[PDB]
């Protein structure tokens, strides 16, 4: 498939709050921008003194990938995401156990 | 004595059987070569050793299928995930697969059934009543 | 001349020569018969002579 | 006296029968057994020992088929998850099973109905009123 | 020359030598039958032999 | 079916308010994560000093299951699940009493 | 003993195969090629370096048909992304394709089958009882 | 040895070939030119000099439909983006495409197989027992 290469960061979060995260190396997910035939909007604050935006995303990964919850990882384009959640579907079909082999990752945009 | 070895499927579907998915894939390819015997009518003895090149290759696909899609079915959907498939053969071989097993038939599969009459025949039937007159040779 | 259509080709594992040819046996007993519920069997018509 | 074991299709289906799934899977099996016995028309004696592999691949397919599927539905869906099945067989054999299952028959599966007029016979007519004269031999 | 398609191929179990020709009875009586609607049953013309 | 095995935490909540669940025994039900062909969103509460995430599901499970409402399930993934009200769909067809042998549940995640 | 060297599919699919992605393709190669072999008639004893230009084509176009859609969907959807494919063939070629491998057989693909009414013949019968008179040359 | 240069390709595609895409591009167009000398039955030995027109336009345009959609899709949806192509081909060339090919072949096509009953011949037969009796010219 086409896929597309990820940076991850795993690490967690000690019990006063600093954020330990260090490359843990790398994954193939294809991105999807929407559910179907539209497309996520990107959200604002509009309490923040800036101009971020805030957008929520899929991560359609291979079954069995190295990706977790709470895990960021970077594109190639320089965006950065935040899995949050665990894997969808990563589970057999339960009339017969058919595996279609990818599971979709919530992300979040960070950047 | 499958047509084709475990390896030659594990390869083809670069997977590696283990545990009960060895035995029930040894099951699935004696069940594809006893039917690829019966088509071919060509019971080959040894059945790794002389089997031929297509016939290998019928047997594999064939096996593939039955592992892969052992119901038949025609859609799955999970979520958003969807897969459609082609109508499945009658049996375990589609037309051409059978056209690449019948190639051992002769006379391009014409086969002639003798009738009879009943009757059963005395060709000596006349030549019974024969009496030798003569020197005798 | 005898001619049949949709027949299983491929037969004969790629013809060869040294007899080979088991002359298929069809007698005034014989039915033919082929398997094959799409193939058809027919002759073509012959000249008169007469003209 | 099935014409599988009940070890093939648990191996076929990699699954083990517990409890009361083990009597229908059982039942299962006999009922294409029987099936099988009237269509082929060979009523194997040792039904286990010296029934072909082609017929045993059949008869676990069907009952494999049966077992699963057994009120023949074409599609289900239970939320997020759908399938869609192909058209079951007719009986319990599709066309291609049944013609395995077929070719222990002769001719072709050609059969011949003798018929008759209802008339009896008498070829010993003309020569009731046959008086010997002569020696007598 | 009676011809035959459609039947239940596959059959006579790879058939053997020793005989084996059941030699199916096809006398004025009989009809011949075939389980399969699909199944037809025709003949080949012959040559006149008058030209 | 293909199923999942899952723990079942029964208990009741006395008058003082303290839980009470102790592991109940199994139960096998197929995981649904969205009604159709998308999936539910994680939800954050934005007022939490950490990375939980909130989620909703389903549970279809065999009618007549040794499972009820406020009774938590654990997969053998770690993951830990809130049952919430009783059984969907728990009932034959209107018209001919047909079962369709299966009663969905409500998930909420908890972990 | 491919028809078609396994670089000639890497340069047309624009992929490396590495690991268990090479057996496969090599075996895909393989299977194809025997088919190939079978169809055509002619059993290449160099299988790389007499092979036709068009025969390669048709080997790789079927190879990278058998490793790209090994199952024969018709369409499978996964979230936004979704592709439909055209009806695949009935084995590994194409009626175009199988015209193009079956360019070998003479005659335009007609093929006769000499019968026989079982009768053995002695033309010398006759011809035997001779007894020569004369000089004797 | 295409019959069709690497920079028409190019030109009609409105793009320019990079390396991983000028190796199967050239690939692409010789398989393609294999199978157009094989269905004209006309080997061009000179392949990009003596080509006829239409013969290069039939060979850019079938390498452009393998270039731009090889597995042949009906169609192809991302997101909000959709496109739904027409029926592929049977092999390469649409039936207008191989009638412009064919156009190579005399008598409108029309070919015809010599046939033969098995016969010998002695058309010098009978003259065989022939004395010279005379001058001698």
């Amino acid at each position: 498939m086409n896929d597309e290469t990820l940076t991850v960061y795993r690490g967690a979060t000690d019990n006063k709050g600093n954020p330990n995260k260090q490359v843990h190396g790398t994954v193939k997910g294809v991105f999807a921008w929407g559910p179907g035939t539209s497309t996520n909007k990107f959200g604002r604050d509009r309490n923040f003194k800036g101009e971020s935006s805030s957008l929520t995303a899929e991560l359609y990964v291979k079954r069995g990938a190295d990706l977790k919850a709470r895990d960021r990882i970077r594109r190639a384009n320089g965006e950065e995401y935040s899995v949050v959640g665990h894997a969808a579907w990563d589970q057999g079909h339960p009339f017969d156990g058919f595996d279609f082999g990818y599971m979709v990752f919530q992300v979040e945009a960070v950047n | 004595a499958g047509l084709a070895t475990i390896d030659e499927l594990q390869t083809l579907m670069s997977t590696v059987f283990e545990d009960d998915a060895l035995e029930q894939a040894q099951l699935v390819l004696d069940i594809v070569s006893s039917w690829a015997r019966v088509v071919s009518g060509q019971m080959w003895p040894d059945a790794p050793a002389n089997v031929p090149d297509d016939v290998r290759a019928v047997v594999l696909q064939a096996s593939r299928r039955e592992l892969k899609n052992p119901d038949r079915v025609i859609s799955r959907q999970m979520g958003p995930f969807n897969v459609q498939y082609s109508q499945p053969p009658d049996g375990f071989f589609y037309p051409a697969e059978l056209a690449i097993l019948k190639r051992f038939k002769r006379s391009g599969g014409l086969m002639t059934v003798s009738t009879s009459r009943g009757e059963e025949g005395r060709p000596w039937a006349g030549k019974t009543a024969y009496i030798r007159y003569g020197d005798g040779l | 001349v005898k001619v049949a259509t949709g027949i299983d080709d491929l037969s004969e594992d790629a013809t060869p020569e040294e007899q080979q040819r088991a002359k298929l046996i069809l007698a005034q007993d014989d039915i033919l018969m082929h398997g094959n519920h799409e193939a058809k069997f027919y002759t073509l018509p012959e000249t008169s002579l007469d003209g």
